[PDB]
């Protein structure tokens, strides 16, 4: 067994579903509160009616004394005879130290990290896992909060994603009966401000296994030595773990075409790139990890990363079409009081070059413009102004139509 | 700061109220012309609903204060028409007046004097002009002065008819989702006389619309999944007329009444039968009101549909008793035998194929028990009519060889082999029966009677089995004749049967078994009435248990047969009666707990919960009190599957910590229970929980108790993947998981998983809220709880018919009246929709569509197409008529 | 990348410079053409009118002759010079011989004409679609369409401009097998297909007839909403 | 113009319509929330995690000869010597990381058996020496091997003929029957360049030579020899070399030597220079005097055009192997190798798709495969069709970076 699912989710319980100001919404939270207060309450009394300690054996205390009270932690790099192991120290200052009993002398291999005394030195343990605070922290455990309810409509999208990374857990029959290999990466490209994160936002509000996100542009220090390493802990960490799944964003901070030049900095860059192109899909082994990666630009790409066999399907979001704003406006606005006398028919036809952001922002400059006039209904001047005078910037081009 | 080139609002509005108080002196002109011109300018800004910074509100609030505290006490001249007019135009401002301590000043202008009609200004506002702080006050004030003083003055008579016209004023305003707001008045004004709101409101909606009171009606009905007791059952019954006086419909009453039955009253089940049999007068309303009667909510109501019109108008009741079990049982296997039956699969167990390379070579296992358990999972998969002719022969030569409480067991095994049938099951049992031995002889009693079991029909009663059982010369047979027929009779309460079971546990018998096997059947016979089989049962563990101190099988069959003869009730006076029935030592005491609970199947009471964790919540027990915890945590996961399933998962979050990780003999032994009873679905959470504290057996801990592990590992039916986990834990089950301790465990549960392919479905959830029986048998399989050393032995006998409240898997079906149609629906997944304004999509997914007879699943909701109209109960029922009407040319 | 000359072979085999024209086409206003047991018919659209100057020389439609009609898309300059090159050849052709000038005849001239600006260099290809019609052989008629490469193609409904693929998409469905009669119910279709105006303003629609006998007709802004009338009185029969 | 809205606007804004239940609710969630944190700070951790053993393994020992082992022993920081003065008992120690020191010998340490230019032993206080050491084994290198065999066969590789005959021409044939080239007169080359396009197939081969290898294989990380201090690159890959020179027959394995280093540029101050002295320490070692027998070694790349020109050395690198893009018949035999363990309608014809996907490589055909299995699997169906596949083509290797999609061939017929 390994570590196992390891699942990260808070999630206690969304069904706020009257989604108003009524009574059911008050019980059902009720209820929720009364169930942790009695859960707090048991722990309590778990913790304040122990009766029962001795817990020394008369001798712990003494392997305890035998053994350093301030113990530091060296790597060990030999064993060449029994009771005569030989480790050394941070500065790299070898000593031919000795090894003691009430160690179990079973699962000790040469890079792995022990426990050493002060005085003499000696081996008096073994330090079960290290792993650095920059790879830890990476994880995700409390879940963020949208679903697949808030996504404007993008059918073809959400269907290929789940075939690639949910239904291969939840259903996985139909793979071997076909003798196929699910696919393993996935590539979101599109113009800017049309949905590309919220796709990893709502596959990991529901998912089972491990989640690791991590920012492009932070693969990188500068101690020529620390990149590619972190690299592979972060591909050892995800392995070791269950099923989990890795999203890069922003990844042409790191990828872009391995050209020849001179500075060596920009030489530490590819090699990390390069690192990384291995362990997604090198000599033997990948192992039960996906990979999603995020850009808004593609074709400044090392044509070595997007290649079939490392990438298996790419997904394009475009801009939206007239029946999607339908649906956008429908959602953003749907906990909003609204007033009888709007359409918005008129704002989703009239224009023709604008995403989701855009919509939201009309959404909220609209409301407020609303507000200046103490009022709280909405009306269909404010959404004029709201559209007009603002969310606009210009382009030029096809001058006084040399077409006709 | 905006102030300037317009507020001439701030200055005659200002200066007119300053001298009212000289227009309620000497000058009656400021006590008309000034109150008119007041009262007119505040009705016409707060009538419109433009602007919600009300712009005189908010420029008198200052000096109005007390210019209306002033100016009212301080007049001493009342009249009629200067008093009404200040009570108009004092009691309007107070909303903006102030803060949230109100509760004491709705009533220090309004309660002053009624001007005319409080509402003819507050008509089509919504929630806006005078309802939201109107709702308000008869919110609390009248439940603060009717908390004890219920007969009081108009703060009950008065505030009923505010009530009323505010109610009218709801409906009337807008008509809008407010609606759903005017129950929460109900429920908020008379609290305790809510009979005098839901009665009201009742005879509002009778004259508001035929149509716009099924909102309401689910509004109510699922405000009703969690409040008071007494509470509960009033809006439950005030639910029930809401079909029938407003609107006509009529159709559903004989569907969410069934569900008053036990938890409501016996009087309301009998007023339900009233209904039922004075309604159905159409034809169509009876075949099916009368499909679900009988294989949906219990048994026993084959005599009440008997009257003088016994040719056709009341020849139905033995067409729904057990001819129309008998039709259903034609369907579910010709429907079968045409989709996905094969005769003799027998391959589960085959299965384990691609592991004869793997690990050597085979020739390993030669345990004679390994044969009993291969009985059990051919006898497990083979049901739906799965019989296997000369292939059971093994059985006969095992039978011949060793273990006979295997050889028991595998000659029950034919009583689930052919299961519910009624030609020929019998007579195939009748051959072997007469062998000359009596393991042989009981088993074959045990399967006669398993066969017949919940047709509960009047074919062979006591006819084979009680003839055997007036002859119980032997010390084995002797136990399960009887208990099988109370398996047979299992939804029947006949007190016959209850006494002639009684001189059974009466006989005074050495086998003690005997006595327990009977305590058992006398509970599962019974649910309801009957308290001499309680006074009986009581009497005989007082006159036998004081004096022997062994096995809780006194605790698994006396406690358990009580608690299941007075199960299902929130009264709690069975609970006292039966608590100060059997004070005694401690070792008795272990059936207080147990008694408490059983008589709290399901509800919401955080309080009884509470008391449930602080009974057994640490104590330290030192071997004092394990068998009060076991029970404890067996019995938590129940009164809480019916939470609206919020209480489910929180529980799962609180299982899944507090007693797993803290836990030392009611943690680290009986916490797997609670998940194998939680849910029969099969998800993610549950079974990655089980196996990792369960395939790591943990043997420092009563390692055993992963054993336990295992069986509710197979919790979930419907067979799937699931298997990948547990194949591999057989093959580290050859050296781990000890053959001699779990390969039988482990054997059964993976006969248990892919167990019938039909008829997989075994939940007590038949309808979408409901869950009337079928739970009495599953309770007592579960109640093993430990002691697995002893099931190994009783369960050869138990565990063949210990789950025996199967029902079918299937439920899409056309039951047309020759069954013509075949399907035109889509399946999908669970409701997508609670109060949407917009079109309700049910369906979440109904990509999926199918047009066979075929199965139902367990998350999947059906819509129809092809306008044929399916009047019968439109949701699901296996059973529905489904005619044609398509009038829409 | 490895264009940016005009007689030069890409690795795979393309000449990208005539790719490159080739979509400078589809920034025009769309227009269609259909033909009929008696009647041929052409429209136009987008027609998108300033409102500050006239229209009597904005315009798209023209004859080559007095019993044959063109329309064309992609910018306007080079329109006008092949509209000139080619009336000039077809007077010519009936002045050498007396016959009058068959559609197909015309069509392969201008084909030959845009064909011989793509061998040499210092020559940019013309960058228009063209849409010939008439029915000139002893009562018969059709209609062919051309391309910048050089190359025309016999049809029986076509569509060019800014989005004529979705009228394809139209046209292939809702065009009947149906031999189509009734005039009217072809200038239906013609009226239908041209319904799915980006914007739909009614009255941006154009269309032009030839009934196997007369010289040229143009509709006029009266039937035109009449036939609007029809076409939602026969859209409100949907139950 | 506009104005501000006032204390009196903001009052009665959060008043009309404000429900009977608004704050009633949030209080609620709020303290949901803190009752959280503290019921997630009420739990931490447990360890277990030392590695002690049973207690009857520590036995009495624990007081009888442990804590009888702190005392009578010392740590003796291990180091090398360098020059050993002969005659003259003198020595010269170097620790590689403190300086050079004068030291001696023990008492009871014979001065026979210590031979110059081997790990010692060595008092922290005298500096004195007292043990011999053997040479170090490095903890990295020893995992660095395979000590595996991937289950890949000459078999699964179609369309590269010539480029498999050569490989085996370098490696196998020298190794197993080793009189030809003497016969002849001829000597066996020590090294091998592959090149191509990326996805042509060349880790595969590298992976395969791995299975009927009847030898030593070595894999090598790229990007592990260059380190943080200074110094570590270079003693690796000698490292490296000697422990492959003490056994017999071990093959040398590298995947892009452009990570490494493929040029060499002036100045880079500071931190760059290192990685520069690591590809020297390989240069040199690779070659010079002594033959070094039968141990060859494999360097791979994408991107030849970046390699010093240094490496392609006559006697360094002897042969390069160039990786085509299949023609026709490599096609139809990729297709036949991936399409052999699904389920699939069994007369469909391959040429017709070997046709149909002019330039592509593996990669491309194999994800072609997989994604036909997909589309069958969409629609409920067991067995995949001959339109699957047309249908999958599409998707794939025309529709990324199409151009003309609506004009088509239209001129092209
Ligand atoms: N189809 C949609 N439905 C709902 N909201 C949408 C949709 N498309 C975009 N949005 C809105 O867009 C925002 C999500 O950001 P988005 O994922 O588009 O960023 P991005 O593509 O990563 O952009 P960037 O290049 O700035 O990182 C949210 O405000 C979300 O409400
Ligand atoms: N001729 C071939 N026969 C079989 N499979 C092939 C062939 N060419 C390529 N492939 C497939 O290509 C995929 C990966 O090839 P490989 O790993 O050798 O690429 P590579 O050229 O080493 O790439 P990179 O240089 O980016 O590491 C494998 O799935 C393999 O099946
Ligand atoms: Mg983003
Ligand atoms: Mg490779």
């Amino acid at each position: 067994k390994k570590k196992t699912k390891g699942p990260d989710a808070a999630s206690k319980l969304p069904l706020v579903t009257p989604h108003t100001q009524c009574r059911l919404k008050l019980l059902k939270l009720e209820r929720i509160k009364d169930y942790l207060l009695m859960e707090e309450e048991f722990i309590r009394n778990q913790e304040q009616m122990k009766p029962l300690e001795e817990k020394q054996e008369e001798e712990r205390s003494k392997v305890d004394d035998l053994r350093g009270t301030p113990m530091s932690v060296g790597t060990l790099e030999e064993i060449i005879d029994d009771n005569h192991a030989i480790v050394s120290t941070s500065v790299g200052s070898e000593h031919y130290v000795s090894i003691l009993s009430f160690v179990d002398k079973d699962l000790l291999e040469p890079g792995c990290s022990v426990l050493l005394n002060h005085k003499v030195h000696a081996v008096i343990g073994v330090l079960m896992d290290d792993t650095d605070p920059l790879v830890t922290v990476m994880k995700v455990e409390k879940a963020p909060q949208e679903t697949y309810a808030d996504i404007g409509g993008l059918d073809n999208q959400i269907q290929e994603i789940k075939e690639s990374v949910e239904l291969p857990l939840t259903h996985p029959e139909y793979y071997e009966e076909m003798g196929i290999k699910p696919p393993k990466g996935v590539i979101l490209y599109g113009p800017p401000g049309t949905g590309k994160t919220l796709l990893a936002k709502a596959v990991a509000n529901q998912t089972s296994a491990t989640f690791l996100r991590v920012v492009g542009s932070e693969l990188i220090q500068k101690y020529l030595g620390d990149g590619p390493k972190l690299v592979r802990e972060l591909f050892r960490v995800a392995e070791e773990h269950a099923p989990s799944i890795v999203f890069i964003d922003e990844i042409d901070a790191i990828g872009t075409k391995r050209y020849d030049s001179n500075s060596g900095g920009e030489r530490e860059i590819q090699r990390t790139m390069l690192e990384l192109l291995n362990q997604l899909d090198g000599f033997d082994s990948r192992g039960d990890v996906k990979v999603i990666m995020a850009t808004n630009r593609i074709e400044t790409l090392d044509p070595a990363l997007i290649r079939p066999g490392r990438i298996d399907r790419k997904i394009e979001f475009p801009l939206p079409d007239e029946k999607t704003k339908k649906r956008i406006f429908q959602i953003h606005t749907s906990r909003m009081t609204l007033a009888d006398d709007v359409t918005l028919d008129d704002l989703i036809m009239a224009k023709d070059d604008l995403s989701g952001a855009d919509i939201k922002a009309i959404c909220t400059e609209a409301g407020l413009m609303a507000l200046r006039e103490r009022r709280m209904k909405v009306t269909n001047e404010d959404f004029k102004k709201s559209k007009e005078n603002v969310l606009y910037k210009k382009q030029e081009g096809t001058p006084e139509g040399l077409y006709l | 700061m905006e102030e300037g080139g317009r507020d001439k609002a701030p200055v005659q509005p200002q200066q007119s109220p300053a001298a009212a108080p000289g227009g309620t002196d000497e000058k009656p002109s400021g006590k008309e012309r000034r109150d008119a011109g007041d009262k007119d300018k505040e009705q016409e800004l707060s009538e419109e609903d433009k602007q919600l910074q009300d712009e005189l509100e908010m420029l008198v609030e200052r000096l109005g204060e007390k210019d209306t505290s002033l100016y009212r006490p301080a007049l001493e001249e009342l009249r009629r028409q200067i008093r009404s007019s200040t009570t108009s135009m004092t009691s309007v401002p107070k909303p903006l007046k102030f803060l949230r301590p109100h509760y004491g000043k709705l009533k220090e202008i309004y309660e002053n004097m009624a001007p005319g009609e409080n509402k003819r200004f507050a008509a089509d506002i919504i929630s806006v002009l005078a309802m939201t702080m109107s709702g308000e006050r008869e919110c609390l004030k009248y439940r603060l002065v009717g908390s004890q003083e219920e007969l009081a003055s108009w703060g009950h008579e008065y505030v009923r008819h505010l009530a009323g016209e505010v109610a009218k004023e709801w409906q009337e305003l807008d008509d809008a989702e407010k609606v759903q707001r005017e129950p929460l008045l109900t429920l908020v004004k008379e609290i305790v006389p809510y009979n005098m709101a839901h009665n009201a409101e009742h005879e509002a909606c009778d004259l508001l619309m035929e149509i716009e009171q099924v909102d309401m009606l689910e509004k109510d009905i699922d405000e009703n999944a969690y409040a008071k007791v007494c509470l509960y059952l009033t809006s439950c019954v005030n639910y029930v007329p809401e079909p029938e006086n407003s609107a006509l419909l009529r159709c559903a009453l004989g569907v969410f009444r069934k569900f008053s039955r036990f938890p409501e009253a016996l009087r309301l089940a009998l007023m339900l039968n009233d209904m039922e049999l004075v309604e159905d007068i159409f034809t169509s309303c009876k075949d099916v009101v009368v499909q679900k009667q009988m294989a949906f909510m219990l048994g026993r109501h084959g005599v009440f549909l008997e009257l003088s019109e016994d040719v056709e108008e009341y020849e139905d009741l033995t067409e729904i008793m057990s001819n129309v079990q008998l039709n259903s049982n034609f369907l579910a296997l010709a429907r079968e035998l045409d989709i996905m039956e094969p005769k003799v699969p027998d391959d589960i167990y085959k299965t384990h194929l691609e592991n004869n390379r793997f690990g050597g070579s085979g020739s390993q296992v030669d345990s004679a028990r390994m044969n009993l358990a291969s009985s059990f999972v051919n006898g497990f998969v083979n049901a739906a009519f799965g019989q296997d002719k000369l292939l059971t022969d093994d059985g006969n030569k095992w039978l011949y060889k060793n273990k006979d409480h295997g050889m028991l067991s595998a000659a029950a095994s034919l009583g689930m082999i052919l299961l519910w049938d009624v030609d020929g099951g019998l007579t195939q049992i009748d051959k072997y029966l007469y062998s000359s031995e009596d393991y042989i002889k009981s088993g074959a009693l045990l399967a006669c009677g398993i066969v017949n079991s919940g047709v509960r029909n009047e074919c062979d009663p006591a006819l084979a089995l009680l003839s055997d059982y007036v002859l119980h010369n032997s010390n084995t047979m002797r136990l399960g004749s009887i208990f099988g027929l109370g398996l047979a009779y299992a939804g029947s309460n006949r007190e016959d049967v209850l006494t002639l079971l009684l001189p059974v546990m009466g006989d005074s018998k050495s086998s003690m078994e005997v006595a327990g096997v009977t305590a058992l059947a006398c509970g599962m016979i019974a649910v309801g009435s009957c308290n001499g089989d309680v006074t009986s049962t009581i009497l005989q563990t007082i006159m036998e248990k004081s004096e022997t101190e062994l096995k809780d099988t006194y605790a698994r069959w006396l406690p358990l047969g009580l608690g299941l003869n007075h199960l299902g009730k929130g009264e709690a006076i069975e609970a006292i009666l039966a608590a100060l029935e059997v004070v005694s030592e401690p070792f008795r005491s272990f059936a207080n707990t147990l008694v408490d609970v059983c008589a709290y199947a399901g509800s919401g009471n955080v309080l009884k919960v509470q008391q449930l964790l602080h009974i057994c919540s640490e104590h330290f027990d030192s071997k004092e009190k394990e068998e009060d915890k076991d029970k404890k945590e067996k019995k938590d996961k129940d009164k809480k599957e019916a939470p609206a399933d919020m209480g489910a998962h929180q529980g799962v979050a609180v299982l899944g910590i507090a007693l797993i990780a803290m836990g030392e003999e009611i943690g680290a032994e009986m916490a797997l229970r609670t998940f194998g009873h939680l849910l029969r679905y099969g998800e993610p959470t549950l079974r990655r929980a089980v196996p990792l504290a369960l395939a790591l057996i943990s043997v420092s801990n009563p390692r055993l108790n992963i054993l336990d592990t295992l069986s509710k590992f197979s919790h979930d039916a419907d067979p799937e993947v699931s298997y990948n986990s547990i194949f591999a834990m057989g093959m580290v089950g050859s050296g781990t998981n000890n053959a001699r301790l779990a390969a039988m465990l482990r054997q059964l549960a993976q006969y248990h998983a892919k167990d019938p392919n039909n008829l997989f479905m075994v939940r007590l959830a038949q309808g979408l809220t409901h869950l009337g029986k079928g739970t009495l048998t599953l309770c007592p399989y579960h109640s093993d709880r430990q002691l697995m050393s002893q099931v190994a032995v009783a369960g050869l006998l138990t565990v063949l018919v210990s789950f025996l409240d199967v029902r079918n898997i299937i439920l899409g079906k056309s039951h047309y009246v020759l069954y013509g149609l075949v399907a035109a629906m889509q399946p999908r997944m669970l409701v997508t929709f609670d109060e949407e304004l917009r079109p309700l999509p049910v369906s979440v997914r109904v990509g999926q569509a199918v047009d066979v007879v075929g199965q139902a699943g367990k998350p999947k909701t059906i819509t129809g197409f092809q306008t044929h109209t399916t009047p019968v109960l439109l949701a699901h029922g296996e059973r529905a008529e489904l005619a044609t009407e398509e009038f829409l040319p | 990348s490895y264009d940016r000359a005009i007689t030069v072979f890409s690795p795979d085999g393309h000449l990208f410079q005539v790719e490159y024209a080739q979509e400078a086409v589809k920034k025009g206003s769309t227009a269609v053409g259909v033909r009929g047991r008696d009647i041929v018919v052409l429209g136009v659209e987008k027609k998108s009118v300033a409102k500050l100057q006239d229209e009597r020389t904005v315009r798209k439609i023209c004859a080559l002759d007095d019993n044959v009609c063109m329309a064309f898309a992609g910018l306007t300059a080079d329109a006008r010079i092949v509209i000139n090159r080619a009336r000039v050849e077809c007077q010519s052709h009936r002045l050498t011989v007396e016959d009058p000038v068959t559609v197909e005849y015309i069509t392969r001239y201008i084909a030959s004409l845009k064909q011989r600006y793509t061998q040499s260099n210092g020559r940019r290809p013309f960058g228009i679609s063209a849409l010939i019609v008439g029915f000139d052989f002893d009562g018969t008629p059709r209609l062919y369409q051309t391309d910048p490469s050089g190359t025309y193609h016999a049809w029986k409904a076509n569509a060019i401009g800014r989005g004529a693929k979705s009228v394809r998409e139209f046209l292939e469905k809702n065009y009947t097998d149906e031999a189509i009669e009734t005039d009217d119910l072809t200038i239906k279709l013609v009226i239908k297909a041209l319904l799915e105006v980006v914007q739909s303003g009614g009255k941006n629609i154009e269309l032009a007839v030839m009934r196997r006998d007369q010289s040229l007709k143009i509709l006029n802004p009266e039937e035109i909403e009449k036939y609007v009338a029809e076409i939602e009185k026969e859209k409100e029969e949907n139950e | 113009p506009i104005r501000a809205l006032d204390e009196g606007d903001i009052a009665l804004l959060k008043t009309y319509g404000q429900s009977t239940y608004s704050r009633q609710i949030k209080q609620v969630e709020d303290d949901i929330q803190q009752l959280l944190k503290k019921i997630n700070e009420l739990t931490g951790i447990k360890e277990s995690d030392t590695g002690l053993a049973p207690p009857a393994l520590w036995d009495l020992a624990a007081d009888k000869q442990t804590l009888q082992s702190e005392q009578p022993l010392q740590v003796a920081r291990c180091t090398k010597i360098i020059n050993a003065d002969s005659e003259d008992p003198k020595y010269i120690i170097n620790v590689k990381q403190f300086a050079k020191f004068v030291v001696d010998l023990s008492d009871q340490v014979a001065p026979t058996d210590i031979e110059e230019g081997m790990r010692v032993g060595v008092d922290r206080n005298k500096y004195q020496i007292h043990i011999p050491l053997p040479p170090k084994i490095d903890p990295t290198v020893t995992m660095m091997q395979v000590e595996e065999k991937p289950d890949v066969t000459y078999s699964d590789v179609g369309g590269c003929k010539e480029q498999i005959e050569k490989l085996r021409e370098v490696v196998e044939t020298p190794l197993l029957h080793p009189e030809r080239f003497v016969n002849l007169g001829i000597e066996p080359p020590k090294g091998v360049l592959l090149f191509g396009p990326p996805g042509t197939g060349k880790t595969l081969c590298a992976r395969a030579v791995a299975n009927r290898t009847d030898a030593c294989f070595i894999r090598v990380i790229g990007s592990e020899l260059v380190q943080k201090y200074v110094g570590e690159g270079a003693r690796m890959v000698r490292e490296l070399f000697e422990m492959a020179r003490t056994k017999k027959a071990c093959l040398i394995f590298f995947d892009e030597i452009d990570a490494i280093g493929g040029a060499r540029f002036d100045d880079g101050a500071g931190g760059d220079n290192e990685v520069q002295r690591t590809m020297l320490e390989l240069i040199n070692q690779l070659d010079g005097f002594d033959p070094r027998g039968n141990i060859k070694v494999l360097m791979a790349t994408n991107r030849p055009d970046t390699l010093d020109p240094a490496l392609m050395r006559p006697g360094r690198l002897d042969r390069k192997i160039e990786f085509s893009l299949p023609d026709l018949e490599g096609r139809t035999h990729i297709f036949k190798i991936h399409a052999r363990s699904m389920s699939v309608e069994r007369d469909i014809r391959f040429e017709l798709l070997a046709r149909l996907c002019p330039n592509s490589t593996g990669a491309e055909i194999r994800s072609v495969c997989t994604e036909a299995g997909m589309f069958a699997i969409r629609a409920r169906r067991k067995i995949a069709t001959e339109k699957d596949f047309l249908e999958a083509v599409n998707k794939v290797i025309k529709s990324y970076a199409k151009f003309s999609a609506t004009p088509r061939y239209m001129t092209y017929n």
